[PDB]
């Protein structure tokens, strides 16, 4: 909630960013943090949250995935499809010994055919997710203390068939808007894309 | 629950039941493994083109994790039981300690495995 | 068979279990200990199955500790969880009492799990046949070099010279002489070395048997390479 | 209690107070903080002593296990993932613990911070304790990749140092340990006030 | 065959074979005898010493099992002494559920219960020995046994072990009605010093109990002067 | 007592199960029933007993989930049986609960091929642990 | 059901151990005929303050302990001092159990000469002395208990003992409000312990400032 | 409290062969507007329809499970749920877990397609049932639907007249309510058709 | 009701260079009372060499010596014999006292003995097990009325001439001496007489000092 | 023999012939003797002999507790199984009372700890022989218990390899043993002892274990350094 995350589905790609802080009371322990975890290669989580639950979750899904992947003869899994067994394991989460996961998550993804018999979903995947175990395909989502401030933004700027110089200027604008608005000092915030040809680092926008 | 002594000592001090595993094991399939320079090399018997199995191609050489792999010889399930052991070995690995298992920790995991098996009652 | 149960006892008073066990022993490759106020030297035939091995692959001495080794003979699967389980219980003292673990009291934990073997569940879930491994464990502790030995009986006997294995009376019968109380530990490793080649069939090479020292005054275990066998051997 | 560790080109400098202080009064002046897990680990000593004294004694011990089983060290990525997954299953019984596990494995210097709630985090530069809030403001200041192995030590010497002076929770006598590839060494052990006089004679 | 291997199988006649065994166990040890004499019960027992350096006391067969009631092993005294265990836990059970002494009767019932539940189940093997309890009330004297098969029943006087026919024989010949505790004790080491073969059991002890009014109700053993010398 | 105990879950003298032999001695008498994997669908064929002229046809709707000879699974899986079908009604209520709860974890249709699977660890399971006999039946899966 | 206050104190030859024969259901003096001095074995007595229904399972399962133990085996009967280690075990167990035996508990015991007096508390807490005093008779009568000792350390004797006793339960009846004037004094000597029959001390109240016109508020 | 945290309101109204449910399509974070594009109708089967409110984490989680247990009926039993029979399941799942309990609130619509006869079924978060013969409605505007239903409601309706009415209650229901809004979805279900219309109304 | 109680008293140990000093206050006392004035339970020899002294709860300390006892004979018999050394007592009772850490015993306890060399070594605890080794130390009601004392007179801070001699055993007894009749006069829960163990390689000594009875 | 399979199983002649083998198994291991006076006990164990450079020690004797030790024979696994279970009974009864346990209870709880493992399936027998010296307020005790159960009160006993001759000589000395002073006693045992080694073996040191218990002695054993004074002189004089 301290560390706010953003994430808009276009035409061709999704793009998420995700601020870097981690901090102890007042104490800004670090504010290059990756919180973006890659999933599969057409997939990754945007994840806020404290570093121990954060951690744990994504690397439980991500083992999960990959022992998956194993036992299927390498056979990746749809997006829809990550993000139920992420959505079933945060709400299993909640009504556990252990308590939920105090984790928020923007999951983000690119869905290609397997085989020539897949008839599936081809463009990009955008998945709000809470951490009572919340899900919802959305054109954009965020989380923190600047997601409302980004929310309204993306209403008044986001277009279904940006392209991905004009996505990183609105990136860069809702970042801007963050460290503007945000008390919570967010200087760095990780930026991240899902494309055809998987996940690719963004260094421009930060 | 049914836990009866299967693998018991004879009286010329062999296990009986390890040794006939291990004649079923003589009737599997032949496998080899090569060591090279820059390479590991395994080979496996690939029974035959029957012209009734699937056209699609199935692999006999089983990919445990991403840098390991494995080839068996004897019964196919019991290797299907212990293949799926030892990629849950690798992912329980993987997320206890964050790196990669080393061929020769999930080596000794099956083989502690399969040694289990032939000391557990009512197995 | 199965017309017997594994707890019963033979007329004479032996567990049937137990003695087809130890003839297991027997049939493994030899194994060696030598105790001297140096410190105490371990051996073994390696035995491998073709020249395509790895020799370090099968190690027939492990090192429970730094100053505590183990070899053994028979069954080197089953000897994988008496070592794992004196290596746990090791550094578990270490852990407790901030002090190296006796060689008696690793023996000891070696032998307590060894004895749990039967058929009834019950609460607890017992192993269906005892151990076809004789432990021989070497170290040095505040009683100076100290060897023992494990039978699969559960049974653990201090030793000042004891050999496992296939050529086991043989190399008792050496031992009975060629052997005193005050050794120096290359007089030791001779004697070993030249015990392994009575009861070797196959010739003696660096890379064929595996030999382990635990010195008095270092205190520490030195696995000995190649080279320094054909050190041995060129003496 | 002050606390640091940071790594540079040359490895990685700790550095640590010996003050523990029961609320008002002071307990002890001579406790190690540094926590030598191995002859190739090093870990910290932060919040309830007798919590991280056991846990990395724990860690430890698995750290050998490990060398045992394996033939081989184990690598401070797994070493602060032991730590951190133990932490991590105790998050709801109050632990008390915030420690630094600095290592030279063979891909290079490593440093983790590993708090009471299982998180674990990889930075060059971390400060722990209620002392840290003064040792950043002289670590932050000085710290650059390109230091000597005397410039670090003088600098986290200085940090811990300044963290005593201000804060009533950290003193006693600064402790400095260099992280190297052949392990560490306990680069020295000095009195406060003496530092003090060092610093600013006259 | 195999229909004698094992307490939970019936033979073609409707016997159970190990139970059998068991009793002719029990039939092969030394000899007992009991008496209720209308104001209390005496156990009298032969104790057959395979060595002459055995401390006095060793081997014991009679215990108490409560303050009023006590047991005679007649058999194997590991057997005996595990039913002890058993009719001890019952008697206290009674004096902590229900705040009252153990009726004869009531612990009798018990100890035969838990006898015949070792002779239904193919994982155990009936107990080799059969329990003579000797009881004094709120329901007066009494005196039951119990044999392996877990039958219990009530006698006036009974006798068991190897020589048990002319023992019974020799119990014969008392009134039970005019009998007191203080000459029934004498009767019944008679007894057992003149059935007893004295070639065979080179080193015998003679050991009586009793429980009656003069003992203040109480389950203990003779003082040492009061049995006859042989 | 252990002196009747079959010892189901054992090697012979040859490494062979000779429960799993004789359970495939079994499905040697049952129906015949043949799968034919086309590209525009597969197609499952097979023998049912004669019809005795007092046999009544359970009157179920939906009548497409079960047969004589063949069973639905799910809505993308059907299966064929041979051998004890009594044997092979709990295989296949089991193979029905893997799919749901698939189809519950991940919200999308089991693969043919995991289905497959994991019921063979089912049958696997009772030829090497439990010490009762194995399931006597062979599944044609679609 | 809630008992009062137990004083006991060693004498030259043996331990007295005094108590009321009251119980109390919070202000209410319920049970005037309780006798609350318990004998435990045949060498030992015991006297608890506070709850009287923990009290009564907490010595049913010491007396059942000592009888069983030297009925199943022959074996001499538990000492005065096991006896108590036993109850002090069994009283820090049931408080480890967060199920407390809500007493505080003097125990005295004889045997073939050595004498025994201690006191437990209902947490755990065990101690000796030759003057052992629980409820509000260690504030009031364990300070003329201590005196009396100090007077004379050779020893008192078994009548300057019983007077000092009944003068230290005179002041518990002056100055106690859950207390009665009816008492019991076990005496533990070599032959075993005595419980006395229910007597009364007598008191005084005809002091010339108690009158009506001198405590008057005019 | 937990039951409006997400917002969200359904309602179903009986007509004579046929019955309207209708849902709000808003989901939110107790002010805040996740999404606009949220309905909470689910199809069972041709002749059953029902809606879940309350913790969405709950209404989707409580949404598998019945999906599980109709599937496992279908294909256990060779026939279609039917409305009175799906009802009490929910009651039975509802109710295992009464002092755990899930958040939701179903309302369940059926019709027989050989009779005609219409159910309707409205429990609590425990699985207290209610069957009344006009209308059910749950859901953070269930005192304004209440309202609307009882006012604008009569017995012998026809299908486009009780599609009518419902998006009336509801719109009007929606405007009175902070956690509701953002047009509704309908389902109109008769003996022979079943159609899916979706409602225009306020963006706030 | 609360399971926990302290009952006061006060201990304190200082190693010399052949010998260990330790020292308990002899007094139990309840919620206001006093129970005893000769309490010996304070203070429990586990070797010959090796004793703990523990301040708080007397029914906690009285446990933990029971349990650290039996460990120690545990220890005897899976060693032949060999009795266990003052560091390894050390760490068996730190790694007991966190084995109860989420019940802790309310004990403060001190394990005192001599070294391989022979030389005297103190070791300190929290409620919880946290260890740390000292050349002296005090815990209980007058800590801290004594250890600034034996700071200023041991480690000689502040003083601008030559270290004294290191101390004897009669200058550290003496010492130990005034530190608890300086407590015991400004201290109420502490002071009736001070049990010392004077511990050396040939045997231990027992000695008792008077204190104050108000 | 179809009756001797499993422990369950009575012989058609009332026997149990597991718990038999058990007996032989006791009667196979290594000689011991124990002896009891009037304060005293004494046990004397006949260890394994070098043979001629190569000492082997294999520990016989236990110390149960201050007051009590015991000596085994058989079965080296199951004596150690059973000291153990001996020693926690004894620290659980020394917590509980703060005094020793008695031996008579003692011996009631081994007995029951036999007879446990004699009457069910899934259990077999112990197959060592136990003598338990100790000592308590009723004086000094001496017990001997077997595979079957039985426990036996003993003035003196032997236990063993050829003990029979061991046993025949103390059937001469025995009922003066409550005469003899402590080190009469030790030479008795000693004796008993010698008379059950081989012919060209004599007793000395490096092959004998001797273990005391008494009213102020605490169970204490006596092995090479320490044995000097009761070995070093002594002699079979026929
Ligand atoms: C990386 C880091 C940075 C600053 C840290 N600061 C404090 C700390 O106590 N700060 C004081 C309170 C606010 C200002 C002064 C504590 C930390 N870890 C920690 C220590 C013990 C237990 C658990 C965690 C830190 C870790």
């Amino acid at each position: 909630m301290a560390e706010t995350a953003i994430a808009f589905r276009c035409k061709d790609y999704v793009m998420v960013a995700a601020a870097g802080l981690n901090a102890f009371y007042y104490i800004k322990i670090t504010d290059a943090e990756d919180k973006i975890t890659q999933l599969d290669t057409h997939q990754l989580v945007a994840c806020t949250g404290e570093n121990g639950p954060r951690v744990n979750f994504t690397e439980y899904i991500k083992c999960n995935l990959a022992l998956n992947r194993m036992r299927q003869h390498g056979r990746h899994s749809s997006c829809e499809s990550t993000a139920n067994f992420m959505r079933n394991c945060l709400a299993s989460a909640i009504r556990s010994r252990e308590g939920a996961y105090q984790v928020n998550c923007l999951f983000a993804g690119y869905d290609t055919p397997v085989s020539e018999d897949d008839d599936g979903v081809v463009g990009p995947q955008l998945f709000y997710m809470d951490y009572l175990g919340t899900l919802q395909a959305v054109p954009y989502g965020c989380h923190g203390y600047g997601a409302c401030f980004v929310t309204a933004l993306l209403d008044r700027l986001w277009r279904p068939d940006l392209s991905q110089q004009e996505g990183l200027e609105l990136m860069q604008k809702c970042c801007d808007e963050v460290k503007r608005r945000v008390i919570i000092s967010n200087s760095y915030f990780f930026v991240k894309a899902v494309t055809k040809n998987g996940v690719e680092v963004i260094t421009a926008v930060h | 629950s049914y836990d009866r002594a299967i693998t018991v000592f004879s009286p010329d001090g062999h296990l009986f039941q390890v040794e006939y595993a291990q004649e079923a094991v003589k009737k599997g399939l032949a496998a080899v493994g090569v060591l090279g320079s820059d390479s590991v090399v395994i080979a496996v018997e690939k029974k035959s083109a029957v012209k009734l199995q699937d056209s699609r191609t199935i692999r006999k050489i089983y990919k445990v994790d991403a840098n390991i792999y494995l080839a068996f010889a004897g019964l196919s399930a019991d290797a299907r039981v212990l293949i799926n052991k030892a990629q849950l070995e690798c992912q329980r690995f993987s997320l206890n300690y964050e790196d990669t298992m080393d061929v020769d920790m999930l080596v000794r995991y099956v083989a502690g495995v399969q040694q289990k098996s032939t000391q557990s009652g009512g197995s | 068979e199965y017309d017997r149960g594994v707890n019963t006892f033979s007329p004479e008073g032996r567990i049937f279990q137990i003695e087809y066990a130890v003839e297991a022993i027997k049939l493994g490759s030899t194994s060696l200990g030598i105790r001297t106020p140096e410190g105490v030297v371990l051996a073994a035939e390696k035995r491998v199955p073709s020249t395509l091995v790895v020799p370090s692959s099968m190690s027939k001495i492990m090192e429970v500790d730094s100053h505590i080794a183990a070899v053994m003979s028979g069954m080197v699967a089953d000897a994988r969880i008496l070592v794992e389980h004196a290596r746990v219980e090791s550094q578990n003292h270490r852990f407790t009492y901030n002090e190296p673990m006796s060689v008696e009291s690793c023996t000891l934990a070696t032998c307590d799990l060894s004895i749990q073997f039967g058929e009834s569940g019950g609460r607890r879930k017992l192993m269906s046949r005892p151990f076809g491994v004789s432990l021989l464990i070497a170290g040095v502790d505040e009683k100076g070099p100290q060897l023992w030995q494990t039978d699969p009986s559960g049974t653990h006997t201090r030793y000042d010279a004891q050999a496992i294995g296939g050529g086991a009376e043989a190399a008792q019968s050496v031992f009975t002489e060629r052997y005193h109380r005050n050794m120096t530990l290359e007089e030791g490793e001779t004697l070993a070395v030249d015990i392994l080649k009575q009861v070797m069939e196959d010739q003696l090479s660096p890379e064929n048997i595996e030999v382990a020292v635990v010195r008095a005054d270092d205190g520490k275990l030195h696995m000995y390479t190649p080279t320094e066998i054909k050190a041995i051997m060129s003496r | 209690t002050t606390t640091l560790a940071f790594r540079f080109n040359g490895g990685i400098i700790v550095a640590v107070d010996s003050r523990a202080s029961t609320g008002q009064y002071i307990a002890s002046q001579t406790v190690m903080k540094v926590l030598e897990i191995n002859d190739y680990l090093l870990g910290t000593l932060a919040g309830g002593a007798a919590d991280c004294q056991y846990w990395e004694r724990v860690l430890g011990m698995e750290c050998r296990l490990w060398e045992l089983r394996n033939g081989s060290r184990i690598t401070v990525a797994a070493a602060s993932k032991i730590l951190a997954n133990i932490t991590y299953a105790y998050r709801n019984h109050g632990l008390s613990m915030g420690t630094m596990v600095a290592g030279w494995d063979q891909f290079g210097p490593s440093l983790y911070y590993v708090d009471d709630k299982g998180s674990r985090v990889k930075q060059d530069l971390f400060s722990v304790g209620s002392g840290s809030i003064y040792a950043y403001g002289v670590l932050d200041t000085g710290y650059r990749k390109d230091l000597s192995v005397e410039d670090a030590c003088d600098l986290a010497r200085r940090s811990i140092f300044h963290a005593t002076y201000r804060d009533g929770a950290s003193g006693g006598i600064v402790t400095v340990y260099h992280v190297h590839e052949k392990g560490w060494t306990k680069i020295s052990r000095d009195d406060q006030t003496k530092l003090y006089h060092r610093y600013f004679p006259s | 065959s195999g229909h004698d291997q094992s307490t939970d199988v019936f033979s073609a006649e409707g016997r159970v074979f190990q139970v059998e065994y068991a009793g002719k166990a029990v039939d092969n040890s030394s000899t007992a005898v009991a008496a209720c004499c209308k104001d209390g019960v005496v156990v009298a027992v032969e104790k057959v010493h395979t060595s002459r350096m055995l401390e006095k006391g060793s081997n014991n067969r009679i215990h108490a099992v409560d303050r009023q009631a006590g047991i005679c092993i007649c058999g194997l005294l590991p057997d005996g002494r595990a039913i002890v265990s058993r009719a001890r836990q019952e008697a206290e059970n009674s004096r902590d559920i229900f705040a009252t002494p153990i009726r004869g009767s009531v612990l009798a019932n018990r100890v035969g219960e838990f006898m015949h539940a070792y002779t239904t189940h193919f994982a155990y093997r009936p107990f080799g020995c059969s329990a003579i309890i000797a009881s004094y009330a709120d329901d007066g004297p009494q005196l039951f046994v119990s044999d392996p098969s877990g039958t219990v029943a009530g006698y006036y006087g009974v006798a068991l072990g190897k020589a048990k026919t002319v023992a019974k024989s020799e119990l014969e010949k008392l009134d039970f009605s005019s009998l007191t505790c203080d000459e029934a004790v004498g009767k019944l080491a008679s007894i057992l010093h003149e059935v007893h073969d004295k070639q065979k059991d080179k080193l015998y002890e003679v050991e009586v109990a009793w429980v009656c009014d003069k003992s203040d109700r109480k389950f203990v053993h003779v003082p040492a002067d009061m049995v006859p010398a042989e | 007592s252990h002196r009747y105990d079959s010892r189901t879950t054992t090697f012979s003298p040859e490494g062979r199960l000779y429960q799993v032999e004789y359970a495939v001695e079994a499905i040697q008498q049952a129906g015949t029933v043949i799968g034919v994997c086309t590209k525009d669908g597969v197609v499952l064929a097979g023998e049912k007993m004669v019809p005795h002229p007092l046999f009544d046809s359970e009157s179920m709707q939906d009548k497409n989930t079960s047969g004589e000879k063949m069973y639905k699974i799910a809505e993308h899986i059907g299966c064929s049986v041979a051998g004890v079908t009594s044997d092979a009604y709990a295989l296949l209520n089991y193979a029905r609960l893997s799919a749901l709860r698939h189809q519950y974890t991940f919200q999308e249709p089991m693969a043919i091929e995991d289905l497959c699977r994991i019921l063979c660890d089912e049958k696997q399971l009772y030829t090497q642990y439990g010490g009762v006999r194995p399931y006597g039946v062979s599944f044609l899966l679609v | 059901a809630s008992g009062g206050s137990v004083i006991a104190i060693k004498y030259k030859g043996g331990v007295l151990m005094a108590a009321d024969t009251l119980l109390s259901y919070g202000s209410l003096a319920k049970w005037p005929n309780i006798p609350r001095i318990r004998l435990l074995g045949s060498h030992s007595a015991v006297c608890a303050t506070g709850s009287y229904a923990d009290f009564q399972m907490m010595a049913k399962q010491v007396e059942d302990n000592i009888e069983r133990q030297k009925m199943y085996h022959n074996v001499d009967e538990l000492s005065p001092s096991e006896v108590f280690s036993y109850l002090h075990r069994s009283i820090y167990q049931k408080r480890c159990d967060f199920d407390p035996c809500l007493c505080q508990m003097v125990f005295i015991g004889v045997r073939d000469g050595e004498t025994f007096l201690a006191g437990v508390d209902d947490v755990g807490t065990r101690w000796e002395d030759d003057c052992i005093a629980t409820g509000y008779g260690a504030y009031i009568a364990l300070p003329l208990l201590r005196q009396a000792l100090e007077k004379n350390p050779d020893g008192l004797s078994r009548g300057e003992a019983m007077r000092i006793l009944t003068d230290c339960l005179r002041v518990l009846f002056y100055r106690e409000c859950r207390a009665i004037n009816k008492f019991q004094v076990a005496d533990a000597a070599s032959d075993g312990v005595r419980i006395s029959e229910p007597f009364d001390v007598e008191t005084h109240w005809e002091y010339e400032g108690y009158c009506f016109e001198k405590t008057a508020i005019i | 409290s937990i039951m409006a945290y997400s917002g969200g309101s359904v309602m179903a109204m009986a007509g004579k062969e046929c019955f309207v449910i209708i849902s709000d399509n808003r989901l939110g974070e107790q002010l805040k507007t996740i999404s606009t594009e949220v309905p909470k109708l689910h199809v069972v089967n041709d002749s059953i329809v029902y809606g879940l409110t309350g913790l969405r984490t709950d209404q989707q989680t409580f949404a598998n499970k019945v999906q599980f247990r109709t599937e496992m009926y279908k294909l256990r039993e060779e026939r279609d749920i039917t409305g009175k029979a799906f009802a009490a399941m929910i009651t039975s799942m509802l109710y295992e877990a009464r002092f755990g309990p899930w958040f939701v609130e179903p309302v369940i619509g059926s019709i027989d397609k050989s009779t005609g006869e219409v159910y309707l079924c409205a429990t609590d978060l425990i699985g207290a049932p209610c069957e009344p013969e006009d209308y059910v409605c749950a859901g953070t505007a269930a005192e304004s639907l209440h309202g609307m239903c009882e006012a604008l409601w009569r017995p012998g309706m026809s299908p486009e007249e009780l599609f009518e009415i419902a998006a009336q209650a509801m719109l009007s229901a929606c405007d009175r309510d902070s956690l509701s809004g953002y047009g509704a979805v309908a389902m109109i279900v008769t003996k022979d058709k079943v159609t899916t219309r979706l409602i225009k109304g306020r963006k706030d | 009701w609360s399971p926990y109680q302290d009952n006061g008293g006060t201990t304190a140990a200082i190693a010399g260079k052949d010998f260990v000093i330790l020292a308990g206050d002899t007094r139990l006392n309840g919620d206001f009372c006093l129970h005893s004035r000769h309490d010996q339970s304070k203070i429990f020899q586990l070797t010959p060499y090796t004793y703990m002294a523990s301040n708080g709860m007397q029914a906690d300390r009285l446990q933990l010596q029971q349990m650290l006892k039996y460990r120690v004979k545990w220890y005897k018999y899976n060693n032949g014999g060999k009795v266990p050394s003052t560091k390894a007592i050390a760490q068996l009772m730190s790694t007991m006292l966190y084995h109860r850490r989420f019940f802790p015993y309310y004990t403060f306890n001190m394990v005192v003995g001599l070294d391989e060399e022979g030389h005297g070594v103190c070791y300190s605890y929290d409620a919880v097990g946290s260890t740390e080794p000292f050349l002296y130390g005090t815990r209980g009601s007058a800590a801290s009325f004594v250890e600034p004392l034996l700071d200023c007179l041991i480690n000689r801070q502040h003083m601008t001439s030559q270290a004294p001699p290191e101390m004897t055993k009669e200058e550290t007894l003496a010492m130990l001496k005034n530190a608890f009749t300086g407590a015991a006069e400004r201290d109420i829960y502490t002071g009736d007489s001070v049990s010392f163990f004077i511990i050396t390689k040939d045997g231990v000594q027992q000695e008792s000092f008077e204190l104050r009875k108000d | 023999n179809e009756y001797d399979s499993d422990i369950t199983t009575w012989s058609p002649t009332g026997r149990l012939f597991q718990i038999e083998y058990a007996n032989e198994a006791v009667n196979n291991g290594s000689a011991t003797v124990g002896v009891k006076g009037k304060n005293f006990v004494v046990l004397a164990a006949l260890k394994r002999s070098p043979v001629a450079e190569l000492s082997s020690y294999q520990e016989k004797v236990f110390e149960i507790d201050e007051h009590v030790g015991m000596s085994i024979s058989g079965l080296v696994a199951d004596g150690r199984v059973l000291a153990r279970y001996l020693r926690t009974e004894c620290m659980n009864y020394r917590y509980m009372y703060s005094n020793g346990m008695p031996m008579n209870q003692m011996a009631d709880m081994i007995g029951e700890k036999h007879q446990r493992h004699i009457q069910c399936s899934g259990k077999r027998p112990f197959g060592v022989g136990l003598l338990l010296a100790g000592y308590d307020r009723q004086g000094p005790h001496l017990y001997q218990t077997v595979p079957s159960g039985d426990v036996y009160d003993y003035k003196a006993t032997a236990m063993g390899v050829r003990s029979q001759a061991s046993r025949t000589y103390l059937e001469r000395h025995f009922e003066h043993f409550s005469d003899c002073t402590l080190d009469e006693l030790v030479t008795h045992a000693l004796k008993a002892l010698a008379s059950a080694t081989s012919e060209g073996i004599e007793l000395n040191v490096k092959n004998t274990t001797i273990a005391i218990v008494g009213k102020d002695t605490p169970f204490t054993i006596f092995e090479e350094e320490s044995a000097r004074k009761y070995l070093d002189g002594f002699k079979m004089r026929p």
